[PDB]
RNA sequence: GGCAAAAAAAAA
RNA sequence: GGGUUUUUCCUUCGAAACACGAAGGUUUUUAUCCCUGCC
């Protein structure tokens, strides 16, 4: 019942500013000490800030002093953390986390947001093109076979993708996105069915890219004759 | 007069049943003021282990923790796949707090050959002048396989791109995407376009492909 | 033996 | 040596890493305080 949602991070370009937020639901934030935990592409996690409950005292990692500010409201029930002076290094997923009850769970993080992506960068954003891949045959079809979207050239991530509004979850993968030469991310969504069930039903995928601000379904289908 | 935690390993690999142990040494004292996290790729972390040695309630028996001065350890009795993640250890005895650099556990199964399959590029994306033909394995292990691409039986090198997800949390396989990407020219210069994988459930290389035009 | 006194500030 | 009067460190708890609070602890420094009268 208890649950943090960050937001508003993005794409935000050197030198720029932001603000996050923490939703709390299920809990008052005023009797916990809430912390921020960062964590870049790939690599591992980075404290960040906290306040400490009833005295609302503030710590920050060495990493983000003097740019890093971290402040609670109790009555919207909601830590935030301003962020200015921004750099290339500060590129990462940022966690909201709420320190355990002190009989409960000691100094541990016993719940986390589900983070939300800061991305420092100087490029512009675009959404993707995306084209389907075709399960490709040139005799009789009574098997499992295979078929995806290809989701290619766009900036930053992330996108998301999800087989018939949600309808199908059996057997997918939705690979890691790539980044291209080009500078723009590009990945493939598959999914696995018996070719039974091929004639009877609709292959369509819902990709969606909230920083382009892009929602495409393209309907995958079958090739020449 | 930061204090830094030293994880070991970066990576682990234990079949299902093993047993598999993490530590993690401190710079200076931290009391038992140490904890330790699941994180399971994507997601937000979650506790195992709080009070350097405590148990947080819920987690499964199988976990567990202890202190030895500055000497951390996270043992996991009985592998399972499910427990294919990435785990960290936090000391929160001073502030400014430090986690590890992080260990990421893998698991040994049976070798399991993958399902190959090639597509050709839809004509929507020769629609844009671009070529991107595409190569699948599904469901395999070991995460180690190699993609080669022919294009008129001619060895290609340089323009291809391969992604594979994180290993699967139920049977613990992999999946990969080598990605050929080209221009439109190319494509309908030449007239066959092979993909050929030689994995170890393969006594001989497997490959598929297809012709241009004829789809 | 039985009473009564008196009286400033620091550190773990 | 025994004290008075002020400080701190530590411990358990308060929704509690600091700050605030409650209940507790056993040490030691300052020749930088008192160890004086009465049957």
């Amino acid at each position: 019942e208890v649950q943090l949602v960050e937001s508003g991070g993005g794409l935000v370009q050197p030198g720029g500013s932001l603000r996050l937020s923490c939703a709390a639901s299920g809990f008052y934030i005023s009797y916990s000490s809430i912390h921020w935990v960062r964590q870049a592409p790939g690599k591992g996690l980075e404290w960040v800030a906290s306040i400490s409950p009833y005295s609302g005292s503030t710590y920050y990692a060495d990493s983000v002093k003097g740019r890093f500010t971290i402040s609670a409201d109790t009555s919207k029930n909601t830590a935030y953390l301003q962020m200015n002076s921004l750099r290339a290094e500060d590129t990462a997923v940022y966690y909201c986390a709420r320190q355990g009850y002190r009989r409960r769970s000691g100094r541990g993080f016993d719940y986390w947001g589900q983070g939300t992506l800061v991305t420092v960068s100087s490029a512009s954003t675009k959404g993707p093109s995306v084209f389907p891949l075709a399960p490709s045959s040139k005799s009789t079809s009574g098997g499992t076979a295979a078929l995806g979207c290809l989701v290619k050239d766009y900036f930053p991530e992330p996108v998301t993708v999800s087989w018939n509004s949600g309808a199908l979850t059996s057997g997918v993968h939705t690979f890691p996105a790539v980044l291209q030469s080009s500078g723009l991310y590009s990945l493939s969504s598959v999914v696995t069915v018996p070719s039974s069930s091929l004639g009877t039903q609709t292959y369509i995928c819902n990709v969606n890219h909230k920083p382009s601000n892009t929602k495409v379904d393209k309907k995958v289908e079958p090739k020449s004759c | 007069s930061d204090i830094q935690m030293t994880q070991s390993p970066s990576s682990l690999s234990a079949s299902v049943g093993d047993r598999v142990t993490i530590t993690c040494r401190a710079s200076q004292s931290v009391s038992s003021a140490v904890a330790w996290y699941q994180q399971k790729p994507g997601k937000a972390p979650k506790l195992l282990i709080y009070s350097a040695s405590s148990l947080y309630s819920g987690v499964p028996s199988r976990f567990s923790g202890s202190r030895s001065g500055t000497d951390f350890t996270l043992t996991i009795s009985s592998l399972q796949p499910e427990d294919f993640a990435t785990y960290y250890c936090q000391q929160s005895y001073s502030f400014p707090s430090t986690f590890g650099q992080g260990t990421k556990v893998e698991i040994k199964r049976t070798v399991a050959a993958p399902s190959v399959f090639i597509f050709p590029p839809s004509d929507e994306q020769l629609k844009s002048g671009t070529a991107s033909v595409v190569c699948l394995l599904n469901n395999f292990y070991p995460r180690e396989a190699k993609v080669q691409w022919k294009v008129d039986n001619a060895l290609q090198s340089g323009n291809s791109q391969e992604s594979v997800t994180e290993q699967d949390s139920k049977d613990s396989t992999y999946s990969l995407s080598s990605t050929l990407t080209l221009s439109k020219a190319d494509y309908e210069k030449h007239k066959v376009y092979a993909c050929e994988v030689t994995h170890q459930g393969l006594s001989s290389p497997v490959t598929k492909s297809f012709n241009r035009g004829e789809c």
